[PDB]
RNA sequence: AGUCCCUCCCGCUCGGGAGGGAGGCACUCUGGGGGGACUGCCGGCGAUAAGCCGGAGGAAGGGGCGGGCGACGGUAGGUCAGUAUGCCCCGAAACCCCCGGGCUACACGCGCGCUACAAUGGGCGGGACAAUGGGACCCGACCCCGAAAGGGGAAGGGAAUCCCCUAAACCCGCCCUCAGUUCGGAUCGCGGGCUGCAACUCGCCCGCGUGAAGCUGGAAUCCCUAGUACCCGCGUGUCAUCAUCGCGC
């Protein structure tokens, strides 16, 4: 199997719960007090919104690698309600994007390309590549149609 | 043996690559069978589904689409693997049959955009301000 | 009630205050004035071969 | 939420939706029944086309045509329940794939709660709700005259949809009741020929006008 | 290899320019490879057409278009020495590079 | 356990029905972030039905009130981040929050600062076009 | 897209997937030249013609679809404050420079818009998809610091080679369950930045705190016939900074 073979939000999902055992991947002491972004209203409602986005980090590094900090906020921008005036797409902050990068390449999952990005190492491609298959394992019995894959 | 096909809609490409396999289809990468909308797969879905079972097992299908939006690109898809369906196979029920069912599946939409005006071209090419008069 | 039903032959014109309405030649299917040719006057689009179910069939449409 | 199988359901067979078949779907008045299209399609969208063509709209699926036309705002410059609903940002209009999931639900429901097919439901409902008699000016001579005319089948079938709709966004108007519920109580109460219906409510009181104006 | 750029806001020009090039590198006998058109630059202006604020608003859509074409040379010094001659009309704008 | 329908913490009363974050923010001073934040300083579930506190928390979170940046919280994500007279980050809660913002805009009329004598005109202060809005007659 | 080599990954590999090399242009695309659609044919109406309504075929059936091009004349319609210009006027002043203020005021009436009066939703985490255009004291990848605004270094790009550029609406999971509320985002406090010689009159941005009308609208009135209206974001012109604005996507 392989990343592409499962929906995107069930292995970021399973991605994180995994991830919560990895030492190296702990939350910054500013988490608790920290939005994901400018565009956003409030702080996020989950107590382990880290390791969620760490996951989901590392399967964009993994489709879309190479990828900077720049992209990677681009990509987690959104729309803004600016108020009386109308909304507008913004970027998201580069910080969480940073520290969480260096955290995944401190585990070794991530390798940075010098001038193009943060590419995935081959143990974080084994890493993902173990969880999808077993996803899809697990996907395979509630439907059938994907046993041909 | 392989064969290629292209379809467009809006400002999507599709171009598919119709091969004997398993029944296999992907697109983008990606298995149909777990595409996003419900509605977008069945759009992408229906052909091969008029076609039927013993085709879509017996071949299988790689397509890449470029632009446009998410129905456009699943419109795009449609119209490339029906017309490789159709090339595939050689015979001309299946392909009565989709002319009956849908007409524009092997004959592309050739509807596109009209130019915005001024007098509110931002909104569109018919829409305007309105008066005050008095 | 229940209705008549009654099949349009013929389109006359259209004789609306805004030109709305159109006056059509129809003929009662069934019931005790089956067969009988009235002209009546119809709202919306309509097309030869269109069935009418009229609440009664006593009256006539006057010509245009 | 919901069970993973509904969620990436594939289907195998022409059907309406993928679930529900047409074959025994009946039609009784003669008049609709040219009109009223039961073609074997299971993804009813079949874009902005026959839109140019003129009747072209009899050879569109009746469940396109009610997603259609419950993809709107409801209210603008029309009150119905004596209230407008100018939803701009909040409205379902150019939103088809939000329409569709509700005439799903709606669906889903009301074959739960009635055991019979859903588009037999919606077929009973239009029927119920077609209007056969309104009223009109004429002009003649140099005044007008109020007379009570004939509707076309196919104004009979927009009326009775656009009713449906306009009920179903009336009582799911800012109440606890979803959309889709809406929509379902609707249909059911149409189809079971309770005043409580707006669209029967609205057939009789067109009905009842057309005969005063007779 | 040379490698020829040309523009100019006239399809003709670039297109004798191209045929005298495509003779030179036929009698020479050397490979070619055909003229690529580039994306044409297309430039719009948009002014309001009225010198002062009353009467309804209208605007003109002014429209410069520049036409782009590409050439690649095998590198030799008669086939070299027999393009530095061309013509290059007015319009027609010509750089040369070698790689 | 005791399920209280009414709490009082920092002297108002919250409801029982309602999570810990949108009951903390019935308190002037206080909005939701700030209230998730004082929440996840006390180390408390922020979702949790306000009525099972315990009279521990609940004078675990008047400390935090009291002393907000003393217990983690961010120095930028106080109310007051550098008080006028004393220098030092405070954040006000209800009436001390008022008497502040009271205070400061008489300071201002005190100084007849342009800002002063616009708050005492009742007109707007931050540079806005009174011409077509601001009709408040 | 097919063919060969190398590297990596998985269910340990029957099979499947990703990247780079050489290589190809096969498909998309770019841009020059041509074909095609012409009431062409069938039936009907009109007079047998002018022509008109349907049908076959077709990508395109009837001006193929959207634009540019606005006649003789008038409107003592607007423009001398864009340039040109007659007469009159100022001509050491109404001419030319510099500093500060004003055009930004505010009991009130009006035009055109944005935001909303919530479930056809608000918040949180996650998952997909564009195009038009612009870029030299310019766009700026990529790296480091910061909670955000923002700061420091810096590759490539004179632009089919690099950047603005992984848009939103939409989809999945959870909280909210009809309430002036987890709707609404005006109005004000403190604090941190950017541009600019200069930010109080009089700029923009971000953090925490605050939380006004508004619960769908009288008479009346406006836009629109298909990729049109509605909904939702993006590019550019103005620009040292500033876009609820005009022109396009």
């Amino acid at each position: 199997a392989t990343v592409y073979d499962v929906p995107g939000d069930l292995l970021v999902e399973r991605v994180a719960q995994r991830l919560k055992e990895i030492p190296e991947i702990k939350p910054p002491e500013w988490a608790p007090f920290v939005k994901t972004g400018r565009h956003k209203e409030r702080l996020p409602e989950q107590e382990d919104w880290w390791y969620y986005r760490v996951a989901s980090i590392l399967r964009r590094v993994y489709l879309d690698g190479p990828v900077g900090i720049e992209r990677l906020r681009t990509y987690y921008g959104g729309r803004k309600n600016r108020g009386h005036a109308p909304e507008k797409f913004y970027k998201a902050g580069g910080s969480i994007i940073r520290k969480a990068l260096q955290q995944l390449e401190a585990a070794g999952f991530v390798e940075k390309v010098p001038g193009k990005g943060r590419v995935i190492t081959p143990k974080g491609r084994s890493f993902l590549d173990k969880i999808a298959t077993e996803l899809k394992k697990e996907l395979e019995e509630i439907i059938p149609e994907l046993k041909k894959y | 043996r392989i064969i290629q096909t292209t379809g467009k809609r809006k400002t999507a490409i599709a171009r598919a690559v119709i091969r004997e396999g398993k029944g296999r289809v992907r697109i983008n990468g990606k298995p149909v069978e777990i595409i996003e909308p419900e509605i977008a797969r069945f759009t992408i879905l229906e052909p091969l589904i008029l076609a039927g079972e013993e085709i879509w097992n017996s071949v299988d299908i790689d397509v890449k689409v470029e632009g446009g939006g998410f129905m456009g690109q699943a419109e795009a898809a449609r119209m490339a693997i029906a017309r490789a369906l159709v090339e595939w196979t050689g015979d001309m029920s299946l392909k009565e049959k989709f002319m009956k069912y849908d007409r524009t599946m092997l004959v592309g939409d050739p509807r596109r955009t009209e130019p915005h005006k001024p007098n509110r071209s931002t909104k569109g090419p018919r829409a305007k301000r309105q008066k005050s008069y008095r | 009630d229940e209705g008549y039903p009654a099949e349009v032959i013929e389109i006359i014109g259209r004789t609306g205050t805004t030109g709305d309405v159109t006056q059509v030649k129809v003929r009662i299917l069934e019931g005790r004035d089956k067969g009988r040719v009235i002209r009546r006057n119809v709202r919306g689009p309509v097309r030869i071969g269109d069935i009418l179910i009229l609440r009664e069939t006593e009256r006539e449409a006057r010509e245009i | 939420a919901k069970p993973l199988n509904e969620r990436f359901f594939i289907p195998h067979e022409i059907k309406v939706m993928g679930r529900w078949s047409t074959e025994d779907v009946e039609v009784r008045d003669p008049s609709l029944k040219p009109y009223i299209n039961l073609e074997p399609r299971l993804l009813p969208h079949t874009h902005g086309r026959h839109a140019k063509k003129h009747f072209g709209k009899a050879n569109v699926h009746i469940v396109e045509r009610l997603i259609n036309k419950i993809m709107r705002s409801g209210g603008s410059h029309y009150k119905v329940a004596g209230h407008f609903m100018r939803r701009e940002h909040r409205s379902l209009n150019s939103k088809k794939v939000k329409a569709y999931e509700v005439v799903k639900e709606a669906f889903k429901i009301i074959e739960q709660r009635t055991g019979k097919n859903p588009i037999q439901v919606l077929v009973w409902a239009i029927e119920n709700a077609a209007p056969r008699e309104d009223t009109t000016s004429v002009m003649f001579g140099g005044i007008r005259y109020h007379v009570a005319v004939d509707i076309s089948p196919m104004r009979r079938l927009d009326v009775a949809l656009r009713n449906i709709a306009l009920g179903a966004s009336a009582k799911c108007y800012r109440n606890k009741m979803s959309f889709a519920e809406a929509l379902a109580e609707e249909i059911i109460l149409a189809a079971n020929k309770d005043p409580k219906s707006y669209a029967y409510s609205k057939k009789l009181e067109i009905e009842r006008i057309a005969e005063s104006s007779r | 290899k040379a490698r020829i750029k040309i523009a100019s806001t006239n399809v003709r020009s670039l297109d004798e320019v191209a045929n005298q090039i495509k003779q030179i590198a036929e009698r020479t006998g050397v490979r070619m490879s055909g003229p690529i058109p580039l994306p044409t630059k297309r430039i719009r202006i948009t002014t309001r057409k009225s010198p002062d604020g009353e009467g309804s608003a209208t605007f003109d859509r002014w429209e410069l278009r520049v036409h782009k074409r590409l050439i690649d040379i095998e590198a030799d010094e008669r086939a070299m020495r027999q393009i530095m001659r061309i013509r290059v009309p007015e319009d027609v704008t010509i750089e040369i590079e070698l790689i | 356990a005791n399920f209280r329908h009414i709490v009082r913490v920092a002297g108002v009363d919250l409801d029982g029905n309602k999570q810990l974050r949108w009951a903390l923010t019935a308190i002037k001073g206080i909005g939701i972030n700030f209230a998730t934040m004082v929440c996840r300083v006390a180390g408390l579930d922020p979702f949790m039905k306000a009525g099972y506190l315990t009279d521990e928390q609940v004078k675990k979170i008047e400390e935090i009130l009291a002393d907000p940046v003393a217990h983690g919280i961010p120095r930028w994500a106080v109310n007051r981040p550098k008080d006028y007279e004393t220098g030092r980050d405070l954040h006000l809660i209800t009436a001390k929050l008022d008497m502040a913002i009271r205070e400061d805009i008489m300071r201002l009329r005190r100084i007849r600062a342009y800002r002063g004598i616009r708050h005492e005109l009742g007109l707007p202060v931050r540079g806005q076009r009174t011409r077509s809005n601001f009709r408040r007659g």
